[PDB]
């Protein structure tokens, strides 16, 4: 009679506390997956932003490339302040690329690499390793250490 | 008497 | 009287003189929570309107300029005290806003004729913050420890209790700075030790002589500069960009108002830059139009010019705290930990200081600027949650799992998982006609069957026959608490059941739960790639199957010689250097039609 | 003894069912606010990216006013380049910016907001109703609702008279 109440206030006591471990360890497992779930949307929100990104410095780039290094004297001062305000703004563009984590892909000279590096053409050049990047035509860039867009480079072919 | 995946 | 039943939401409101912050304790760690403009610190001023409005915030911030007699900004230094104070009369010169005293002789302000005690600001600014903290959480959040500076007498402390109380908050305790800090690093459950704290950054610098005697905090002395803060930094380093750019091209930025900004926001970013690099380059390009056209700024700093240019702010914090440690009656050879909390205390050269000045390195293990908001909620969540229940709730190790037919490791739980957990994956037969599945269930990181460990193995014995993929075997583990995984294969419409207590569940508890980690990081694109690879052999050989299966049912008038595709397949089957047999999977040709 | 530590140990379990009940409260409570706080970070959470690229924008606008567009003709062919270059990139990142939400903020005439304008000056102008923005010093930005800077109006003042 008596006997009975301590065995069943115990087995009562043993099934609910397992179930409320059961209760408090699942909300750590879903509270896990929303972290991660957060973090996934704002790393693809991210990558979404530095896909439309790339095409501003790629612009800029050119702009300021395609002017030669010769006529930027004193006599035209004109093109000699736009050219220093461009090349200052090129470099802010790539510092706070950087600090977010786009980083720049200009393996000048580096071993071909298919996660990084897209053979734009093959040609064979002198003093150069077979496979190796003597051109770069188009600039590529990184994310994260995964590739956001691949440099697009000229491969030395065998001759 | 390997087990599968279910896609 | 007994439990006060909270069973509610604490959260600890770092109520400061200028920037404010709220946190809440998310299971384990706390967190602090970002306002609707998405910063995390709330500026601490309540601006009044024409007609009647309570904007707090950024949006009382940019509206101080129109409305300069209404705008209620960094009040935290006239509560508590009477008009008749030397402190209060000193602040009331410079202070736009009209102070007035209250009937009871006290330090109030007053906006279109309407009394506001310096109580009702914070009240304000902590509704702010229980709106942030309501939307966040979801509900209402009742239960608050609000922080106060550790020279907050009793009177200041009952205010504060009073603004806490205003704003419809349950105001458990009132905390002091340097308590929640010592919180927030992790000095509660620690020994007899005598700490201090460094509290430089703000609008002022404090620092104070904790001893953690029986597990209780007792402040024992505090100091500190009072006109000495973070705002002085930049405010150098802006002159000495400032002066630098004159002296260079001979244009003073002082004239201007957006170049100024420029440099400011230049400047800050180059000091939280010269905490990390030696050097540092300042780049404003199109900062000033002149008549000979535009001028751009480029300057470089090197550290030690800026530890240089602000040697005299920092000497300046050498004197309070020699003074704090002669009032508290000890020496640097009975301190026994350096907490540093504030903006400014990244820099080495100030961590430097304060080595030379305890002899003690001291910890940086805790973000300085939310270290009072992380140490409230921590000692909220004790308080009055039940957060100690979830410390003792043990994590599994490494990660379950079983075998699949390709030889991958399906992953059922995975590596930080709480330990009383159930989960459930149903699985279907590897090939038709067959009867006897095993399970072999292993445990590890890698993507790979038998590289990782083998726990055990059991047979689940007996299935009617049917199809491949018909049939439907549910795989549950139902590891209960103290790491007992009750590994149970389950044959979904029939009998024939299996269960095992496997054991050895993190017995070994050791490094291995950091260096099996180690190396799996690094060993995971090719592990991954193994793994693709696998799994399109897997489903390359049951679509070739698939094909064989179906070519071997219609034979009559079946000109299928141009179906030789499976040719091919076993060909690229039999090549460890193509990427993947996805894109050659093209071979579920029916032009047979049964 | 027996009965009080029964008594006692009942009371315990009722407290641990209530606590259960609390348990599966808290759980439901993380789902909403976890779908809550996906969406916030999927519509928002390229706000530090775009607070720092505010300054690039506000660069290369300043540079394509900078030139008086007197000089640019085809006496000098390179100074033209450089400024169609500079033009096609000012328009690049503008619409890379709308791409994503971020709004310009230019209220010439608009109601003073606090909420998104920065007042300077509280300069009286004649003819313009108070209240209002006399000019605009700097172009503001937004995206989705949350500024991401305010744009630096100059409010009107009413006439001393």
């Amino acid at each position: 009679t008596l006997l009975e109440e301590k065995v069943k206030l115990e087995e009562q006591l043993k099934e609910t506390v397992e179930k409320y471990k059961r209760a408090l360890a699942d909300t750590e497992n879903l509270r896990q997956r929303s972290q991660k779930l957060v973090e996934e949307a704002k790393l693809y929100g991210i990558q979404a932003f530095c896909k439309d990104l790339l095409e501003v410095a790629d612009v800029l780039e050119k702009a300021t490339q395609c002017v030669p290094k010769e006529e930027i004297k004193d006599d035209n001062p004109h093109l000699k302040n736009l050219y220093e305000g461009l090349v200052m703004t090129e470099v802010q563009i790539q510092k706070v690329f950087t600090k977010h984590g786009l980083l720049k892909l200009n393996p000048v000279g580096a071993k071909f690499d298919p996660a990084e590096h897209e053979a734009l053409f093959h040609t064979p050049v002198e003093g150069k390793e077979p496979g190796t990047v003597a051109l770069v035509s188009k600039v590529g860039y990184k994310l994260h250490g995964r590739t956001l867009r691949p440099a697009l480079v000229g491969v030395v072919k065998e001759a | 008497v390997l087990l599968l995946d279910v896609t | 009287m007994a439990s006060e039943a909270i069973k509610g939401a604490v959260v600890g409101i770092d109520l400061g003189t200028t920037n404010s912050c709220v946190a809440v304790m998310e299971g384990k760690q706390a967190k602090v929570l970002e306002n609707a403009e998405g910063a995390r610190t709330t500026p601490s001023v309540v601006a009044f309107t024409a007609d009647g409005e309570r904007l707090v915030g950024m949006p009382a911030k940019r509206q101080a300029v129109t409305n300069p007699n209404n705008t209620f900004y960094a009040t935290k230094r006239l509560i508590g005290w009477r008009y008749d104070d030397p402190e209060v009369q000193k602040d009331i010169k410079n202070v736009p806003f009209k102070i007035v005293r209250a009937s009871n002789g006290d330090a109030w302000v007053e906006a279109h004729g309407k009394l506001y005690s310096p109580s009702q600001i914070g009240a304000f600014v902590l509704m702010k913050m229980k709106e942030t903290a309501e939307n966040y959480l979801g509900h209402t959040a009742k239960n608050a420890v609000i922080t106060v500076p550790a020279y907050f007498n009793d009177s200041q402390r009952q205010a504060t209790k009073d603004a806490g109380q205003i704003s419809g908050l349950n105001v458990l305790r009132v905390i002091n700075e340097p308590t929640a800090a010592a919180l927030a690093y992790g000095l509660d459950k620690s020994e007899d030790k005598v700490i201090a704290v460094y509290d430089l950054g703000g609008g002022t610098f404090d620092i104070s002589i904790l001893e953690i005697q029986k597990g209780v905090f007792e402040v024992k002395s505090t100091n500190g500069d009072t006109f000495l803060g973070g705002e002085d930094f930049d405010q150098a380093l802006l002159r000495h960009i400032v002066k630098e750019f004159k002296r260079e091209t001979g244009v003073d930025l002082t004239k201007d108002n957006m170049a100024l900004q420029r440099v400011r926001e230049a400047a800050e970013k180059a000091k939280c830059e010269l905490s990390s690099s030696v050097q540092t380059d300042i780049n404003l390009p199109y900062l000033t139009m002149d008549s000979s056209g535009p001028k751009h700024l480029n300057m470089k700093l090197t550290r030690a010019q800026f530890e240089g240019i602000v040697t005299d702010l920092i000497r300046r914090t050498i004197a309070p705290c020699q003074k704090a440690m002669q009032d508290a009656e000890v020496s640097k050879s009975d301190i026994g930990e350096v907490i540093l909390v504030g903006g400014m205390t990244r820099m080495p050269k100030v961590q430097q200081t304060v080595q030379d000045l305890f002899g003690r390195a001291p910890s940086k293990a805790v973000n300085p600027d939310e270290a009072v908001a992380i140490g409230a909620a921590i000692q909220g969540g004790v308080l009055a949650g039940d957060v100690t229940d979830v410390l003792l709730l043990d994590v599994t190790p490494l990660s379950l799992g079983i075998e699949t037919l390709g030889g991958v490791f399906t992953k059922l739980i995975n590596r930080n998982t709480t330990i009383p957990t159930k989960k459930s994956q149903v699985f279907s037969t590897a090939a038709d006609g067959q009867t006897q599945v095993e399970i072999k269930v292993c445990q590890g990181e890698r993507e790979m069957a038998g590289d990782n460990k083998l726990l055990g193995q059991f047979t689940l014995i007996g299935i009617p026959p049917a199809p491949r993929g018909v049939p439907q075997i549910e795989v549950t583990f139902d590891i209960d608490a103290n790491g007992i995984v009750h590994v149970s294969a389950k044959d979904k419409g029939t009998g024939r059941e299996q269960q095992i207590v496997i054991q050895s569940s993190g017995g070994l508890s050791k490094d291995d739960i950091e260096n099996m980690v180690k190396n799996a990081e690094k060993y995971a694109e090719e592990d991954r790639r193994k793994k693709e690879r696998v799994e399109a052999v897997n489903m390359a050989e049951g679509i070739i199957h698939d094909t064989e299966t179906k070519m071997e049912e219609f034979k009559d008038q079946l000109p299928a010689d141009e179906c030789n595709k499976l040719k091919e397949e076993i060909s690229k089957m039999r090549e460890l250097l193509a990427r993947k047999d996805s894109e050659t999977g093209e071979n579920i040709r029916q032009a047979a039609s049964s």
